[PDB]
Parts: structure tokens; C-alpha cells; sequence
């Protein structure tokens, strides 16, 4: 039974890619028009960021430490890596997703029943061959705008 | 996935060419000299490789041993190994629905000098599925 | 038995967030009003520092060997891991830290007796996932102002 | 926390199911022929992780080894292995209280030549749980 | 026999080189008017990749979050590595492409069944010279264009 | 290509210069006291490399192994081993159409002390094919 | 018996810090008026350094080899780690060193008999906690001025 | 500092809890049926840590092994070790003056089959002291 | 014997020098008029490699993928290192190549059958001393002009 | 027999310095008036090195290849560690080299039976202290004008 | 140096103090129950480290190893490496002429359980000289 | 080279200096209590090194072993090899015209406990030549 206060395990997770018509965030519950990815071989959720602002004036009294304060955050780049299938409509449609420009909306369902949504567009479309291996596909994506992050609902 | 389903499959498909071998399935094989040309499959070394984070992955490996009496002449041996088993194990068109991956490893001689009774040659094959 | 005198190990840090209102200097022994994160499996304090300022006039009698006097000193960036608990309200608590911008301030309680307290915002929250193992949520923090060490008190 | 109450949990929810058979807690498991069904549970090698700040952490082997009489067939053996035990110990409400993580390792045969008395079968586990 | 759903093992691929008259990308499955380059010992296809273009006004109510859109996409570098062999119509027709400078066209069979094409200049042309070992030819190229991907056709 | 052939190959090209040894083609090889030179070549150890993408490798050591009597001076299966054996086998015509790359390897001394009936010295090599 | 004329063995070193009024180059073997650190587990004095000054006109006969001479000497950064114990004199001694902005000496105490003396400002301080691991405090001084090597006395 | 001390502290502070078992210091203990559980404390492995320049410091293991009958049950040995030695073990006062540091290690089980006239099981730590 | 049309292994390489009057290109299977380099004991030949230009007007379509040509391709460095005999006329004509500034053309011969001829000046001359190793002179040459590649000629 | 043909082995080597009045390039096989060092720890002489120097003009007909000379020539930096002996006059006499600033003279007497000799000035001087080994003292010398190299003399 | 030198060094600055005991000097001791506190001294596994350019350098492990009777209780062990031996073995004159660098390394327990004649321990030291 | 001039070249200067002891050429030798220092030269453990391009190389270890009764003191070997086998091995002019490179290695003692009729203690060597 998932619990979402106790640690649990990577396995399981699953990766989903939104198609169709509504608002991605209204309900990251759903399972409806939502296609789905196979066997992803590896994924690390992007990094979520800010960069410092300066807060100094000449007025100031104290100038022995410095002092700053948050800037303009913004959400990392997320990068799966998935067995290579040319004959899949989920892969098809991931380098659809890469030709034309296109910032749609993807979603990391984990085993402990909590959702995570993420938007943006993707930047990068790799192999690797290998005499004695499969075949993997390497994707990376670069999110833009607000997250909504996993436990924004409670 | 059911280690009897891969072992029935291989055996399948390596009876159907004409070899007049008695074929054991499993490991547990108990003979004599009058049957001898015997071969036997059977896996081991299951193990848990957590490869994928989607579902189980697993890594067993795949054994065919074919026993011959001592003192057969090694150039025999190489033929059993390379010309009747090579050919018919690369494509199984039963296997490729259960096994994702199949990844051939050498094959090696050993001989029973403690008694003289056997001679026995195995190729090894590593296999990759899912439970 | 603590003892400030003697060495002690690392076992048995803890790590809390100061909630409420009040001057979080005043009585760093207090444990009242303060949240507490549970199950931290890293923790790498920041590291102070400070800048190098250029004493040198071109009247002096002697130039062989430089001379340089201390700059502008600066708290650190402090960086823990800990494990997903979305469940909880203590990572709840650091999310909202993080979507809003503020500086708050958060303490470290050795096994030794002595009590760490920083000031700072929040700038990163990365994950970690993993097929055999537990879903990590990493988490930076750059520290602001003044700190407060651990042997300011006596 | 407990070794007797995690073999306790583990034997509890493995005895709901049918298996006719005689289970035995901890190492000491003597036994002729007559039950020779025969599931012992124990647990080897514990160790101080160390993993968190917090509070202790402890890593441990938690094994499920199965006993049947030499000469059973490998397909038999296979299918205890594959159907009775894997699918019981995958969920245990009992064990998510005491484990923190539990992940599984590959199962392996050994057959005894030396009398031709055993054959058994052992699934490995790692626990990672708080003393 | 060869499926594009199910995964496939990296075993078995070949590269070719077109040569003569024609488009390259009218009949990826043809085999004829195609030169082949034979027994490389690596091989590692380009990387396709996007550079992020910066969507912000000043305008705009929020700018706690960075918004960017996809800007110029562009085609990797391939490299691979193969036995040299001075003898050979192959890799005199390679070093010809290098010292004549040519935008070329070259494909890439996989054992899946699906073709991938490119087009793209030589960039690098190596060697590697070993006591006890094969002397070696490494090939570096650098794609132009627009690249034809398997999963164009379906 | 086939172990048969390759053996064959470096039999031929190392009968024809006289050295008036009895020559053993395979592993099994049984002598007396008569035949005592002996120089039996094998094929042993063989793997599957996996270095190249286009086609099939393998990698195999080579055996040339010379037996001597015990109590034989070492000085001369060094003569034999060195003046004999390796300036045949550094160039061979038939070889090189089967085999991709040969590389040497260090010969060495054993001797026998439970009995005292032979003395060997055997000069590996390791084979890159393809099969 | 130490012997300045002999190879030493690294252990059984001991730092000290100067703390009173007087010349600290007086008497570098004097003990009395030194306060001292307990129990250092590492220690790497700096490195003395010099930047090249460029020697060359138009004028010269012969410009195929580069000429230069000695420019400004420095004395290095000396950085060492030691037990935490922030209960005792010494290590308040050195919190007090670094918050409170100065330039003090301290030496370095061979086996073999010599004594070493350095003059600088604190440049760092860090921390360092591990699960089952003593907690240990780090140190980096940014020399200034001249030093007073070990063999200058004989 | 010297070993004999440490292990007088290590007795002394074990002795005080009710546990009616004769307690061995040091190394050699000879015992048979009648003072079965059996609890003796040793050092053993010292090492030249060579960690601060200051002064000099050593790494030893400490032992803690009880010994009680073949055949008991595996879960009477759990309690034996945690319940009793574990919680004692954590927290003396008498240690912390001669002992910098303290490490826990796993504790690990052992029968005996040669003959069937014990079963131990002993608690190992890491000890850093200065000498 | 050699074989072009087979692959060999580096076993055997010899490196020559020419010293003399007339042209290098003329017959590179001569041996006479070529001084030989003994005991070298690695040889790494330069890599060939050229730059891109990039090929883009504001007239265009299309500017979704980047289009670039080749540029001006540049022979690489050519590093060996060999066993100190500063006896040998060989070496000493080496360090005569270096201090007296001049560009000459070096050859190397592989047991395949071809002969590689390249152009240039010398660049670095170094030295490895160990205790219980030869001295090993280490030598890096800069190519100048175009090189004459082994499967030029057919 | 020292034999400047055959290779020789590194172990045996030492380092001098001249102290005196004359010409140290006049008789590099003198041992009178230089001062030795001993037990030196280790012991990389420095690379002898030149940059390239373009030479293209807008005239020349071919300009697919670069075209490069040889520019200016300079020698290396020389580093050694030695065993720290404060009490001999070697050491004094290094201290003394890099206190004051200064370009001496120092040669290396290899096994061979050849000479090297360089000037410079000293750089760098380090030491190395651990709890179970030598004191160690770290040197290192920038060298000057035209080197002496071993094989100018024959 | 000379091996006999050091050996020699040592002995007759760990004679000085009273200890009653009779020393071998070198690998080769016999005794019995009579004379059986003995000490001796032995350099084992001389190794050629080529430290420096600028001459020769060596390793070389020494042995300071006490004999005492089988079942002594582990305290008078202890004592004879920490009070007796470890503080004279510390500074030795003679020795700083001949050794650049001497390292501790760490003393070790053994017991004789086949006949339970004898019970050693020695210490282990580490030597770098110049030969 | 051909390794018998390499050993011929060693056991000659060897030879010279007087030793009065019987010297073996080669691996097997034979001999009793009678002319007993008994000096054995021979190599073993030839490998193809690989290091240069031009021409072949090989690393092969030389072995100077000397055999003495058993209870000989310790001392009497040290002698042996400090001051009779080290000297002269330093320099040798035949060696230089063969041997590209020889680096010393650690020689070491062993005594024989199943009879006690001998007490060895061999040089060992590092040679890099061409063949």
C-alpha cells in the first residue's frame, strides 16, 4: 500500500507525455488521455534552481558578511534514457515532439501515489550502440515555466 | 519468465535436427555408456539485475553440455560444439518472445582423468528476461 | 555523557528548522517552536570564507613579498539530503520555503552539547531516483548575514 | 527490529497459503525423510550500515531455502522457487512496519552428491531495518 | 526475423556510403548504387541537439520563473572507428572525401530493419598505431542538413 | 574459422623441418616412454570478444606443448623450446588467411616430481578469429 | 635525538600560535607566551612561490630563447585539520581570530629540532561530519609578509 | 591505554546486570557442559592507525562471544545479543576515558557440526585508542 | 607478407628521417638518403582535422538546421618517444633539427607495405628519468604544409 | 662501463650547482668548485618547447593547409624533491638562491657519462609532512637563455 | 647494512633491561620447556624499493616475536608488548646510524591448538636502510 | 638472448671469485649432503613484454639460489648474499652485450620443516632482452 509519509522505492516509476485538449495541472491524477512511455532504463528529474540577487548598499552599516537574497528561479532540464523502438507510437511521437518546436507537458507518476508534472520543450535526441547491448534512445528535456511539483496537493 | 517454458523451447528446436542424442532436461541426469552422446540444458545463476526502472529484469545463464566418452578425440569435440549446436542456437524463433536478450559466452573442454569415464563440453550463454 | 572538551562522532546530528516568531539567537538550546526533519542521510555544513584586499602603496620601502589583509567575509552554502517523505509537513514547509522567497533561519544540534544556528535561503531542490533504492530529495541552501557558531557561547 | 519478529511476520503471511509442508524457524533444522517438504527461514550477516545521521541503520540477508529430496527434477524445484515463493514475499503488510527497504536477490540450486540425501534452494534477500 | 516494437541488440550493424546519382533520401531501403564501409570497430551516431531561445518582455506580470523556446536545431557528429586497410576502395573513397571537400551522404543500417540517413563533411581523419594490435582508422564527420531519421517512415 | 583446420595448418607447417617427434593433434594424448618428444598442439579457453560491430570475433590461446624426460638439463628444452619452435610458428602462409591477429605469449617449465616421468614446456599463444 | 644534519620522520610535529606582546621573530625556540593546538590531523605549510618578470627589449642581439627574471615573492596558504573541541581555549582562539579581522603569528614545531615561523590572516573555516567518523574542523591561513624559514637560524 | 584495563571497564561495566554467566577475560577459556553460557571478551588485530601527527594512534577490535549450547534455538541467540549485550554496550562511562572513538560491527552466527558441543555468536567493534 | 587489403597489426613500425637533396614525394619507398630512428618506443602519428565555416545567409528559407562546409584542413602533431643513446648520429641530428630552426620531412613504415610521408618542424624535445627505467627521450613534431598519405599511391 | 650508445637505466643520478667564478658552459666535466645535493627523492628535468609562428599572406595561391614556423624557443621549468636536511649547506644554499633574486647555474650527471647543464632562477619551495614518512622538500627552478644539452658535446 | 649489525643493535639494547629471558639471534631457535621465555629476533622479506636516484634503498619487515607456555591468560602477553618491549624498541642509539626510517606496524596473538606446547606474539616493525 | 649464453655469462663471473661450492647450470640438480652449497642458476617465467615498436621484447626473472644444511643460524645466509651473490652481480661485462636491463629484486629465506635437510634462500632478478 502506497504511503506517502514513509520512504518507499525507486521501482515502478512510470513516465507519461499529455496528449489532447485541457489543463495538464487540474487533474495530474488522471490517467486519460495520457500516453504512456515503455521501459524507461534510466531517469533523473530535472534540478530545480535560483541564482542569487545582490542585496548592498553604500548606506549600509555592516559590510563584513555579505548579504543576498533569491533571484529568479527556474526548473532544471530532466533526462531519460529508454530502449530504442522506432515502431512504438510513444517514441514516434517524441521526435514529432523534436522536429517541430513545441513546449507540451510530461508527468512522473512514482509508487508512492504522488504525481509530478513538469512543461517544456525537448532539446537533445541520442543513441548508443554497442556490440552486446540494446539499442537505448538517450532524451533530454529543458522545462520552462512553473512546475507543479508533487505535493502541492495534500 | 518460467525457467521449464525457456528450457522446453530450447530443446524444441534443438530436437527437430537429427542428432540421436539423448536429451535431459534439468539438471538432475543420470546415465551409462550404452546412451551415451547425451546432451543437457539447464539454467543458473539467477540474479536480480534492477536495470529498468519500468519492471524486473533478471540475468540467468544458459547452459548446454553435451557428454562424450574419454579419450574421444578433441577435433570430435569441436565439432559437436561448433557444427550441430552453434548454428540451431543463434535463432529460436519460439525464444525471442520470452528472452529480451541473449548474449553468447565461450564454450570449454574438461575431461574426467580421476576415472576415465566421461568428457564432457558445455557452451554458455548468458540470458536476460523478465519476471 | 556530552562533553565540549572531547572528540565525539557524527552519529546522532539533527538538523531543525526554526518556525514562529521571536529572535532565532536568543536561546539556541531551546527546542520549543522549532520543526525538526526527520531521516537526513547527508549533511556537509557550509564553509566560511573570505576575500583577499591588496595592501600595497607604491611609498613603501619594500615590495618583495606581497601583503594582503582580510576582505569580506561570507557564510557558506549548506547542503543536505534526506529522504522523500511528500507526506510530511516538514518537506511540505521547505517547498514553500522554496516557491516564495525568504530567509529564514535553521540549526544544528550535535551529540555534543553545542548548538550551530544559520540564516538563509533556499537554492536548489534536486531528487535521486533509483531502482533499488530509496528516492533521495537533496536539497542547498545559501546562507545570508552573519552566522551564529557553536562557541560564540560559553 | 527483533530477528524473532520478522521471521515471525515472514512465516505467518508464507503459511496462509497451501503448502503441506514443514517450516522451520532460525538455523537448527533437523529432519529425516518423512517431512521432507521442508521451508526454513532465517537471517545471516548483519552489519552497521551507517548510512544515516539520524538514527542506526543495519543491513541483513533474510533467506528462504527449500528442502527436496535428491533426484526431484530441476522443473520441480523451478516451480517452487517461481510460483510459491516469489509472488508471497513480493507483498507482506506485516513487513512494512519493520523493513525500511527490502530488495531482492537471484535464488540459486545445490544438489548433494556426497550421500545423494537433499537438494535444496535458497531465495536471498536484503534488509535494511532500524536496531 | 527483424521487429521494430521489441528492442533490439546492438549486434550486427553496418554503415554505407552513397555513391553516384540520385537523391539519398528517395529509397532509404535500397541497396544498390551504395558503397560499404566493412568491419568497423566502433560506432557512435550524432547527437542532435537545440539551443534555448530567451522569451521574456518586460512586459510580462511574472518573471519569478525563466520561459524559453526551442531555437536552432542542428544535427550532431559522427564518429567511427575501423580497420585500416590501405588497400581497400572504401577507405581511399574516405580519404578522397576528406582532402576534396564534399557534403556527402551516409547511412547507417541497424538489424532492426529500420534505415537512418545523414548527410554531412569529414571533419577528422586519425590513426592509432599499438605493439600488439590492430592498426586502426578513426573517422570523425560532421553532419549538415537536415537529418532523415528512421521514424520518419512508418 | 573451425579449430580443425587451424590445428591442421600449424601441424603442417611445423612437420615439414625434421625433428623426428611423434606429433599429437587434440587435447588426449597418451605415451610411453618410446615416444617421448611428443609435441602435442591444442586449442583452449575460447571466448566470444564482441570487439567489432560488423561480424562475429572470438578470441582462443594456442598450445604447443613439448614433452622431455625428467632429469632432462634445462639447457636444452630451452634450445628446443627457443631454436625450433618459435621461428616456425612466427611466419606460417596457411595461417594467415584464417587468422585475424596472433600474439605471443611467454613459454614456461614444468616438471614432474610426484614420479619423475616427464618434464613439459608449453608456448602459448592468443588467437583472434572469427567463427 | 633530533639532528638537524639527517633525515626526520614526519611524526611528533605540533603547531603553536602566538598570543602576548613581543617580536615573534625574537626567539622562535622560546616556548613561554604560545598558546597551542591539540591533536592536528593533517597539516600542509604553504608553498613559497614567485611570478616571472619578463626581461627582453627590442635592443637585443639574440631573441630565439625567452629570458626572465625573479619577480614578487609570496609566502603560500598553510592549511590544516584538526579534532572538533569547541570547548577549549584554542579552537575559541580561533573563531576569535577569524571573526575579528587580523594578522597574527604562528609556527610550526619540527621533531627534528628546527622551528618554523609564519605570519598571516585566516582565510577559512570548515566542517566536516560523517556517520561514524570523529567531527573534525579544517582550517586554511593565508600568509603575509615575509616568513622566517627554519634553516635561517644555524 | 594498556588492553588490561580496558577490558577489566568493559567486564565490570557488563557484570552488573543480572546475567548468571561466567564471564572469561582474555583469550584462553577452557569450560565444559556445566558453564555453558559462557561470555568472553578479547582484542585482537592491532594496528598503527599513523592518523594524527600530534601522537600515536592504534585501531583494535574488540570482541564480545557467547557460547551456548548446539542445537538452542537460533531466536534465543538474537535475544541473547541484542537484548542483553547491545543496550549495555552503547553508553559506559568507564570507556569514554580510555577509548576516542567506538564503532559498532555486525555480529555474526556460528555452529558447530564436527561435533555438536557449542554454538557461539560474538559482537565485533572497531576500537581507536592511543598508546 | 604484406597485404594492403588485410588488416595488420603495429608490430614492426620503423620511422626514417630524410636527410639529403631532392624530393620527398618523389619515391617514399626509397630507403636510400633516409636516416633511421632506432628503439622507439611509441608512436602516435598526427591527426588530420579541419575547421568549420559556416555557410548561412539572411536571404534564406529555411533556418531550423544549421549548415556548415568545410573550412582549412591542417595536418596535426605528429609524438614519439625513444630510448636515450645521445651517441647515436640519429639524435644528434635531432636536437640539431630543434636548435637550428628548419622544417624537414619524417616517414614512417609500416609492416603493412605503404609508407606514410609527412612534412614539419619540431616543437618539443622532453626527458623521463626513473629509478628503475631507461631514459626515454620524448619528442613532439608540428606538420607544416600537406601531408602525403599512405593510399595516395595504388 | 658508462656507453653513450647503448640505453642506459636512470638509477645513479645527481644533481650539482656551481658556485665560483668562470664560465659553467667551459668544462661541464669539471667537478671542482660544484656544490652537491643529496638524496634527491625524485627528479623530472624540463621540456624544451617553441611556439608556432604564422606565416600566410593574401597573396599564396594554396591556402587549404595551415602553414606554421617555428617561433620562440624557450626552455622548461626543472622540478626535484629532496630529502629536507635543514642542517647541510646544500639546503642553506637553495634557501639563499631563492631568498635573494638570482640566475645560477645547475647540472645533471646522468650514469650515461654525458653532462647537463641549464640556468635559471628557483621558483617554487615546498615541503610535505605526513605522520609515517621522510620530511620532504619540494624545489623548483624556471630556467633562462640557451641551455647546454648533453649531446652538443661528442 | 648488514643485516647481522642491526640484529645485533637490537639485542643488545633490549638485553640491557632485566627481563630474564634467553634471545636468539636469528631465524633458526630451538628449545623446550626449560628455557621458555625466549625472545628472538628475525629480518624477513627484503625487498628492493628504489625509493631515490640517488643510491640504493631497501625494505625490511622486523620480528620481535615472545614464546610463552599454551594456556597463559592473555593479560601477561599483553604486558610483555606494551611494557616491556614496545617502550625500548621506541629510541635505540645504536639503530640511528644505521636506519633512515623505522615504522611501527602492528603486534598480533597466536595459540598452538594442535598440542597446545606454545603461545607466540611479536611485534611488527617496518625498515627502510641503504645497502 | 638464447639463454644459455645468458646463464654461461653469469655462472663464469660467478665462477672467479673463489666460493668453493658446486655450481648447477638449469633448474635440475641433484646432490646430497656432500657437496652441499650447491649455487643454482636458472630463469623462469618468460613473457613477451610488448613495450617497443621496433623489435621484440621479453621480461624473464633470474634466479642465484644457494642451499645450506638446516639449523645453519641466520646470520651465515645473510653473509651469503650481502657480501658474495650482491657484489658481483652489480657489474658484469658479459652481461651488458646481452641484457638491455636488470633491476634488482628482494632475495628471501626459507627453511625446509617436513625432514629438515635443507635451507635455501635465492636472488630473483628482472631481464629485459631482445630475442
Amino acid at each position: 500500500v502506497p504511503n506517502p509519509t514513509m520512504p518507499v522505492k525507486g521501482a515502478g516509476t512510470t513516465l507519461w507525455v499529455y496528449k489532447g485538449s485541457g489543463d495538464p495541472y487540474a487533474n495530474p491524477l488522471s490517467d486519460v488521455d495520457w500516453s504512456r512511455l515503455a521501459k524507461v532504463k534510466d531517469l533523473t528529474p530535472g534540478e530545480l534552481t535560483a541564482e542569487s540577487y545582490d542585496d548592498s548598499y553604500l548606506d549600509d552599516e555592516d559590510a563584513d558578511w555579505t548579504a543576498t537574497g533569491q533571484g529568479q528561479k527556474s526548473a532544471g532540464d530532466t533526462s531519460f534514457t529508454l530502449a530504442w523502438m522506432p515502431g512504438e507510437q510513444g517514441q514516434q511521437a517524441l521526435l514529432a515532439w523534436f522536429n517541430e518546436g513545441d513546449t507540451r507537458a510530461y508527468k512522473i507518476r512514482f509508487p508512492n501515489g504522488t504525481v509530478d508534472v513538469f512543461r517544456g520543450w525537448v532539446s537533445s535526441i541520442g543513441k548508443a550502440v554497442t556490440a552486446k547491448e540494446v539499442i537505448t534512445r538517450t532524451v533530454k528535456v529543458t522545462n520552462v515555466g512553473r512546475p507543479s511539483m508533487a505535493e502541492d496537493r495534500s | 519468465m518460467k525457467h521449464t517454458e525457456l528450457r522446453a523451447a530450447v530443446l524444441d528446436a534443438l530436437e527437430k535436427h537429427d542428432t540421436g542424442a539423448t536429451f535431459f532436461d534439468g539438471r538432475p541426469a543420470v546415465f551409462d555408456e550404452a546412451d551415451f552422446p547425451a546432451v543437457a540444458v539447464y539454467l543458473t545463476g539467477a540474479e536480480y539485475t534492477g536495470e529498468e526502472l519500468d519492471s524486473d529484469t533478471w540475468q540467468a545463464e544458459l547452459h548446454i553440455e553435451v557428454f562424450l566418452p574419454a579419450q574421444v578425440p578433441d577435433s570430435e569435440l569441436d565439432a559437436w560444439m561448433e557444427s550441430r549446436i552453434y548454428p540451431v542456437m543463434s535463432d529460436i524463433p519460439a525464444l525471442s518472445d520470452l528472452i529480451t536478450s541473449m548474449v553468447a559466452s565461450g564454450y570449454d573442454y574438461r575431461r574426467d582423468d580421476d576415472a576415465g569415464l566421461w568428457s564432457s563440453a558445455d557452451l554458455t550463454y548468458v540470458i536476460t528476461y523478465e519476471m
